[PDB]
C-alpha cells in the first residue's frame, strides 16, 4: 500500500478522510491537505526532501519519527517505514 | 480510507510558490518553459509531464518520480467510475 | 545497478499478446479502445494513459498503478540524455 | 533507490540486467526474461505480479519464502520479495 496508515492528530484525520477542516486552522487548510498528500504518495524519505518542508529525522526519544514544516513553528511529524506513515500528528 | 481531496499537482505547485513568493512568470524563467504552458500548469489545465517533472524537481525539490506519481494518482481518482471494465474480460 | 533496457509498456504488451495468441485487433475489441490506438501502443508510438491503463488492467492483469508506473519509468530513462538541469536555480539555498 | 531488484543468483540474469547482455541466458527468450525482470524491478508490492500469464505463486519446499513467475514452458524466474525488493533473482526448471 504506501500510504498513510493512522492518525495521532485528530484534524488531520477528519481533514485527510473526510474533508472536514473543524480541526485545523483555517487558513493552512489546503497547505496541509497538500502536505499530507505529499506523505501518502511518497514511497521512500527522500521523496520528502523539499527545500520548503525542512525534512529532518526527529532524535532522542523520537528516534525513528521524521518531521515536515507546515508553516513558521506548526510541523507534521510520522513514522516512516516501507513507505508508509504512522502516527501523523500536526504540533509546536 | 484513502484521501478526500486529492489535488492536481499542478494546484499544489501554485500554492507553494505564492508562499514563496515565486511568480508564475519568474518560476518558468527558471525551469526554462514558456509562461504559457507554466499558467495552464498552475490552473490545472495540462499534466505535469515527465519531462516537467524532471524540470521542476530541479526546482522545487523532490524527485521526477514523486511529481508524476502525484499526476498519475490525481489522474486516476479522476477517471473512477467513469470507465466501465464490467464488459472486458480478463484473459486467462 | 538500474536496468539496462528498459522498453515501452506497449511493446511489453505486443510481446504478452503474441505469448497469448491474441491479436491486436482483438485486444482491442475487447478492451473498448480502437484497433488504431492500441497499434500505436504495441509500436510503442503513443503513452500508456490513465484511462488506457484501467482498461488494460481489466484484461491483462495486475494494476493501474502498475502499468502507468512502467510508463513513466520509461518516459524518464528516455528522457535522460535531452534534459539539462543545470542552469535550474533550486529554491531554498 | 528503493524497491527494485537487489541481487541475482542466476548469472545469465545478472549479466542481462545489468550490462543487456544476451549470452547467458537462451536466446528465444531474451525480450521475455528482460520483460519480467522489469515487471519484478517495478512493482511495488506482490500482487502487481498477479498476472495470468505469469503464473504467480509463492514456493512451497525448501524454498518456502520464495515467488515464482513462467517464462515459458518449464522455465521460471524465482526470487524473495520483500518491500518491493526483489533478491536471489535465479532461472531455473
Amino acid at each position: 500500500h504506501m500510504m498513510i496508515k493512522s492518525f495521532k492528530h485528530k484534524g488531520l484525520k477528519l481533514l485527510f478522510e473526510k474533508g472536514v477542516t473543524s480541526g485545523v486552522p483555517a487558513q493552512d487548510v489546503d497547505r496541509i491537505n497538500d502536505r499530507l498528500q505529499a506523505i501518502d504518495t511518497a514511497t521512500e524519505i527522500g521523496e520528502l526532501n523539499r527545500q520548503i518542508y525542512k525534512l529532518h529525522p526527529l532524535k532522542g526519544d523520537r528516534e525513528g519519527y521524521w518531521s515536515i514544516t507546515v508553516r513558521a513553528n506548526w510541523r507534521i511529524t510520522f513514522q516512516f517505514i516501507n513507505g508508509d506513515a504512522y502516527i501523523l500528528n500536526y504540533e509546536d | 480510507m484513502r484521501q478526500f481531496k486529492v489535488s492536481h499537482p499542478g494546484e499544489m505547485i501554485a500554492r507553494d510558490l505564492e508562499d514563496m513568493g515565486v511568480s508564475g512568470r519568474r518560476f518558468a524563467h527558471n525551469i526554462g518553459v514558456t509562461p504559457a504552458t507554466v499558467s495552464r500548469l498552475l490552473a490545472g489545465k495540462t499534466a505535469l509531464t515527465p519531462s516537467l517533472s524532471i524540470r521542476i524537481a530541479a526546482a522545487l525539490g523532490s524527485t521526477p518520480e514523486f511529481w508524476l506519481r502525484l499526476q498519475s494518482n490525481y489522474d486516476l481518482r479522476q477517471l473512477e467510475n467513469q470507465i466501465d471494465t464490467s464488459g472486458i474480460v480478463l484473459y486467462g
